[PDB]
């Protein structure tokens, strides 16, 4: 089926590989090339998961869990059942992603939009192929890449933490909360100008953008604007994925002691370092 | 005990959110439709959201969603198959027909208006006050399609007013008359002007406004249109 | 070499912009700030004008009557040294009251006096900034939208630094104001509960933060890719749909299987930040109070 308006949109067009051959919809589903690209890779890793489940000994999706070569391997290959499969999982799952991605693409041309859309999906594509591979090589294993399980992942985001301590103390990680954070904010203050200028008090007409404007102005001294906080949210949200990826392309490879003590470069400066008093005198 | 309880409770509420959510962006588009306009048998397992109504503010009336939806003109398409799901080619010219990536909605045939109740968007040449603050005024050089051939000289720069913002650059033609084009789509250069979507020979055919001190809705539409679908339909004409 | 739409290539400056009247008494307003061409590539040039009235007056002193509470703290903890003050900055700590003076407000000044004083100033900062949420949102005659998901961040921090606190029996268990004091209090709380992973409150937060970020991103590079045809402009597509937000919803479409509408974006933008603080809150509130450990209460689920 087709929204109301779609059916001059779903012309021939755009595709980036094969001209006409994949030049359809499934449903509201567009198929690239692409699209065969993403499925392929994704029923494959699907499958091998599935594999990996059984020999694992469970169909519990929250036991299921898939780990990388053992540190012993280094950045070799390793038998499937252990770190093999996830070595072709990760493969599939970079397939998978990077073919969602040059899909966007395809949609994109046959719609006539920027390409602003799949550009962000690769900061994602990119934190993603961090943990699992940037980091990794630079550390000389596969064994230091997250596990593929619910809960699995998760213990190994704490474990890979702490470390280093504290890992509050990683200064690339704050960069990467704060925009998180102010994203969160931001996302929040969006969806409630909008709205309040869109539905007003009971009987009101729309407000207008200028309402938004004289709203943002009269409780905080300035408004970005409705351009502005597009190119806003954007960017705090970019900016989050990619202090994420730079404070852990740098963990465990050019700083490797505790976090907390990193800090000391600045307290040690010559003109205060022997100082008395304070919190460290 | 507490904790469970206000898990238990927390899974409920967020499915009936998600299920508002989804209800709520069924206002447009919906009831889904065949390709041949016709209501379609599967609609999905979410029912349409009782309408709602916005008062529109200069006296221009109320918008009810969802209602009744009709494309309010032609659609230069035919099927390129006999079954479900594949491409609708273009039964004449795309650019001019206003399909594909040329496509244009039917908006209202008055322009926009700020708060105040004049027009959002005026040339700049009549917008008292306004100016260019900082980069390249772009007014009076040569514009450039993607065949890299001129197609016109600069002569103002349409402005909102009340967002204090380029929207678009208004090009004049060799036969002397002047055509809007989006700002996003163009590239302001030190010496040039440079469009990467439309030819030197398609400046001619980008939709015309009735009046030269403000653009309503549909013709923004329709500039904006044609200019964008110029990136797959004049393919053939672009270089580099 | 298209362009994209991050910055603007030229930028454009008219009469200052003093707003929209209304209901709003423009004996508060102040006159226009100055423009800064700096903002004008990404934003709007325009600073100003600002609406200070009491309530905001009120906010802004109490503000800075906690930030001062606590710098002036920061001084006695550097002996009034600059050198030493800015060296540990981030060192510095105002704490609260030990957990011997439980709810009581008998602790001395510099072991806990102060911290309530800073609080109280927070408290009624935090909250008169509501109200003036509410109140400018209120003379334009505008939803009370910006009120109602403030009131989550604002559960949160209720909840971390008043209620918990007052549901333990003692101001001991707030947070400390210091930069890295309220990093250690955030691993400390998370090292005695069990396992910050096994609160499905704390996992969810993480859901929707992460899902914050996803759906901004989703959204702004959406309203850019269709800025060619007057995409932002978006309480004009509610009202009078265009090939803007047609293009936008079957882009979504076309990719995932389903879409948004211009409105309708902003509904699922608003819960999916609100969501982020109310299921933290909860999180932080249950804890300790009516569980101790994460993870046991994860194993019975009781
Ligand atoms: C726990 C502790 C609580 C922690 C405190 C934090 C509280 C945070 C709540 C923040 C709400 C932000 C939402 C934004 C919003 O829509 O506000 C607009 C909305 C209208 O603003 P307006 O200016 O008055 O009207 C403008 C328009 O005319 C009308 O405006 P409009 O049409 O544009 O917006 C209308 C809107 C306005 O929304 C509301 O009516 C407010 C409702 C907020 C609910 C909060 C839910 C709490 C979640 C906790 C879950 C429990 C776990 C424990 O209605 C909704 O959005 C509906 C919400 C969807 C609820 C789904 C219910 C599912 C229930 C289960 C059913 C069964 C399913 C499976 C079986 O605001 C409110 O309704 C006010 C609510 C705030 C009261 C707080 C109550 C708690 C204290
Ligand atoms: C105890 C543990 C340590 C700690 C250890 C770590 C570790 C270890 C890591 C982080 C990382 C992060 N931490 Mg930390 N962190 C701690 C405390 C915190 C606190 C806090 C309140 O204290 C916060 C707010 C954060 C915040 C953050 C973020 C900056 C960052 C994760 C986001 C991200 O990378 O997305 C980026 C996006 C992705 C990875 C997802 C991309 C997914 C792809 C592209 C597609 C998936 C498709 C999929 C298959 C679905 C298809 C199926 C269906 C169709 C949907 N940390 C404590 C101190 N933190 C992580 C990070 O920085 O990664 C670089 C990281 O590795
Ligand atoms: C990014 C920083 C750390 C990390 C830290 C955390 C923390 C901390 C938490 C999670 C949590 C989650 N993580 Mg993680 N996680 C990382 C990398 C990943 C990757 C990845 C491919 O890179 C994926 C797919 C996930 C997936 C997930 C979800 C299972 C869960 C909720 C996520 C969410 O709402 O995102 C927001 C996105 C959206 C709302 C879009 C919806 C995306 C869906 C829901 C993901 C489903 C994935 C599916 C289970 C994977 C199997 C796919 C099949 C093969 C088809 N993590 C890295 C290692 N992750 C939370 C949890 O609840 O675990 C129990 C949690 O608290
Ligand atoms: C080592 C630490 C523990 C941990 C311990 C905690 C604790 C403890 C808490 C969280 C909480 C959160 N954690 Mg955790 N967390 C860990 C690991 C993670 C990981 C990860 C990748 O591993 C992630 C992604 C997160 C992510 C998150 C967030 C989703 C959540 C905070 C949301 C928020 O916006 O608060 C930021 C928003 C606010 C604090 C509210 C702000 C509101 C007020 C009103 C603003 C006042 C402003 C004031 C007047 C000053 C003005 C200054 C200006 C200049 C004017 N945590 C590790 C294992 N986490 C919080 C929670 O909700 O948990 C359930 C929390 O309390
Ligand atoms: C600034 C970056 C932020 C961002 C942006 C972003 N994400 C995006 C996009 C954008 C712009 C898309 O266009 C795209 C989207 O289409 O959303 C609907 C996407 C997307 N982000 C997704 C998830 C996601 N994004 C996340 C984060 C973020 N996305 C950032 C915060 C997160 C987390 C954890 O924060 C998740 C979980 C997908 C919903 C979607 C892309 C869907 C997709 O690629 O389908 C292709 C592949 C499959 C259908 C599955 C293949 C999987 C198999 C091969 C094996 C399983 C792999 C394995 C790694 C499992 C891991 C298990 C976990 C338990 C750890
Ligand atoms: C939905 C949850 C998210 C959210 C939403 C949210 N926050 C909000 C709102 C909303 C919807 C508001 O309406 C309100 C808003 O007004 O923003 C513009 C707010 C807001 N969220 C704020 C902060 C904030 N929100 C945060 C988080 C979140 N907010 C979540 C991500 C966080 C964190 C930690 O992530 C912070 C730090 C404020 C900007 C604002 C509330 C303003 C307020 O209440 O302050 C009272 C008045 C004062 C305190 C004046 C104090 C002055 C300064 C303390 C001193 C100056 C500091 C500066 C470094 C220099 C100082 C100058 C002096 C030396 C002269
Ligand atoms: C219709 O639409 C709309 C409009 O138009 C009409 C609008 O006007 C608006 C109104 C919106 C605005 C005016 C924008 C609001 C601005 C923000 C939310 C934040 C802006 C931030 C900047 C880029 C920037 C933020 C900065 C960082 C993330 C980095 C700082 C980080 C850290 C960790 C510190 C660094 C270092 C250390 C050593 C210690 C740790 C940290 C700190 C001390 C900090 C909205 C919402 C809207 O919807
Ligand atoms: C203003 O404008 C805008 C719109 O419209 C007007 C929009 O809609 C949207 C889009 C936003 C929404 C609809 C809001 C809801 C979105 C979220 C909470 C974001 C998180 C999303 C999800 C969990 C959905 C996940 C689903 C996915 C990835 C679909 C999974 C894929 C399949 C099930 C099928 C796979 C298809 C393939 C491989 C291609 C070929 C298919 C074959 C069968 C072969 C935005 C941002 C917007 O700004
Ligand atoms: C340069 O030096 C001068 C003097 C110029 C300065 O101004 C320097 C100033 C500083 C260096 C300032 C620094 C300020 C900070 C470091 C502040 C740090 C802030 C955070 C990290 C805070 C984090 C969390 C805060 C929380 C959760 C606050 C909770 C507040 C409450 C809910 C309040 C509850 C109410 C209380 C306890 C009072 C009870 C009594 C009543 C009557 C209501
Ligand atoms: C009554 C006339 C006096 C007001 C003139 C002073 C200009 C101040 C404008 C504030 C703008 C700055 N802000 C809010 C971003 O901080
Ligand atoms: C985390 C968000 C999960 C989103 C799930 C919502 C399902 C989308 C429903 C689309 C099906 C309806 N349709 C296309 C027939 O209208
Ligand atoms: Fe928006």
């Amino acid at each position: 089926a087709l929204l109301s308006f779609e059916r001059k949109y779903r012309v021939p067009g755009g595709t980036l590989v094969g001209g006409n051959l994949f030049d359809f919809w499934v449903g509201p589903f567009y198929v690239g090339f692409f699209g065969v690209a993403t499925f392929f890779f994704a029923a494959l890793g699907i499958i091998l998961i599935a594999w990996s489940a059984v020999l694992q000994g469970t169909w519990n999706p929250q036991l299921i869990s898939v780990y990388p070569p053992a540190l012993e391997y280094g950045l070799g290959g390793a038998p499937l059942a252990k770190g093999g499969l996830w070595q072709i999982i990760t493969i599939c799952a970079t397939g998978a992603f990077v073919s969602w991605a040059l899909r966007e693409v395809e949609i994109c041309r046959k719609l006539g939009i920027g390409y602003h859309i799949p550009f962000a999906f690769a900061f994602a594509i990119l934190a993603y192929l961090t943990l699992v591979l940037f980091r990794p090589v630079m550390m000389g294993a596969w064994g230091y890449a997250f596990p593929y399980g619910i809960w699995t992942h998760l213990d190994w985001v704490s474990n890979t933490g702490y470390t280093y301590g504290n890992f509050h103390y990683n200064p690339a990680h704050m960069i990467a909360i704060s925009f998180f954070f102010t994203n969160a904010l931001a996302l929040a203050l969006h969806g409630a100008l909008v709205l309040s200028a869109a539905n007003p008090e009971k009987g009101k007409e729309m407000r207008t953008p200028d309402h938004e404007d004289t709203f943002f102005r009269d409780l905080v001294g300035y408004s970005i604007g409705t351009l502005g906080i597009h190119r806003l949210g954007l960017l705090l949200s970019l900016s989050a994925v990619f202090f994420s990826a730079l404070c852990m392309i740098i963990t465990g490879t050019i700083w490797f002691d505790q976090w907390v003590d990193w800090w000391q470069w600045w307290v040690k400066l010559p003109w205060w370092a022997n100082i008395p008093g304070g919190i460290n005198g | 005990d507490l904790a469970s309880l206000a898990i238990y409770s927390f899974w409920i509420f967020l499915a009936g959110l998600i299920y508002y959510l989804q209800t709520e962006n069924m206002r447009e588009g919906y009831p889904l439709e065949n390709e041949d306009g016709t209501p379609a048998a599967n609609q999905g397992p979410f029912p349409l959201p009782k309408p709602k109504t916005f008062i529109l503010p200069h006296g221009r009336g109320t918008l009810t969603v969802p209602g009744p939806e009709s494309e309010d003109r032609p659609i230069a398409l035919a099927r390129t198959a006999v079954s479900e799901g594949f491409p609708h080619a273009p039964t004449g010219d795309p650019m001019k027909d206003g399909v594909g990536p040329a496509s244009w909605v039917a908006r209202r045939d008055l322009p926009e208006l700020d708060g105040h109740g004049h027009n959002k968007i005026k040339p700049m040449k009549a917008a008292a006050g306004f100016h260019v603050s900082a980069g390249k005024n772009p007014i009076g050089l040569p514009v450039r399609g993607c065949d890299l051939e001129i197609a016109g000289k600069v002569v103002d720069i349409w402005v909102d007013i009340p967002e204090q913002m380029a929207r678009f650059l208004e090009v004049e033609l060799k036969d002397g008359s002047t055509r809007l084009l989006p700002m996003q789509m163009v590239k302001v250069q030190s010496n040039r002007v440079h469009v990467n979507a439309l030819s030197s020979d398609l400046f001619a055919g980008i939709p015309t406004i009735k009046s030269p001190t403000e653009v309503t809705l549909l013709e923004e539409d329709k500039i904006c249109g044609y200019v964008a679908g110029g990136l797959m339909y004049a393919a053939p004409k672009r270089k580099s | 070499a298209e362009y994209q739409n991050i910055f603007s290539q030229v930028q454009v400056r008219g009469p200052a912009d003093l707003g929209m009247t209304e209901d709003v008494n423009l004996a508060n307003r102040s006159g226009v700030g100055p423009f800064s061409t700096l903002l004008g590539w990404f934003g709007n040039a325009q600073l100003g004008p600002i609406y200070l009235g009491s309530l905001g007056v009120l906010s802004l002193f109490s503000g800075l009557m906690w930030f001062f509470t606590i710098g002036i703290w920061f001084w006695y903890q550097a002996g009034w040294n600059p050198a030493v003050f800015l060296r540990d900055l981030f060192f510095f700590s105002l704490e609260p009251p030990a957990p011997e003076y439980g709810l009581s407000f008998a602790a001395p000044l510099k072991e806990g006096g102060l911290w309530l004083i800073a609080s109280f100033f927070m408290f009624v900062a935090v909250w008169s900034w509501w109200g003036r949420t509410y109140l400018r949102a209120q003379a334009l005659g505008m939803g009370k939208h910006t009120a109602w998901a403030f009131l989550s961040a604002i559960w949160l921090w209720m909840v971390l630094g008043f209620i918990r606190p007052i549901l333990m029996g003692s101001w001991s268990e707030a947070v400390p104001y210091g930069i890295f004091s309220h990093l250690d209090w955030t691993n400390n709380f998370s090292l005695v509960h069990g396992n910050l992973r096994y609160n499905p409150f704390h996992d969810l937060s993480i859901a929707f933060l992460y899902g914050s970020a996803l759906l901004f991103a989703m959204h702004g590079a959406t309203i850019l890719a269709v800025s060619r045809f007057g995409g932002e402009r978006e309480l004009e597509q509610i009202a009078d749909r265009g090939t803007a937000a047609e293009r936008a919803a079957l882009f979504w479409r076309w990719t995932m299987g389903f879409n948004a509408t211009m409105e309708g974006i902003h509904r699922w933008a608003i819960w999916m930040a609100v969501l982020v603080t109310l299921t933290g809150g909860i999180g932080i509130l249950l804890s300790g109070t009516v569980v101790d450990n994460w993870y046991v209460w994860g194993q019975n689920h009781g």
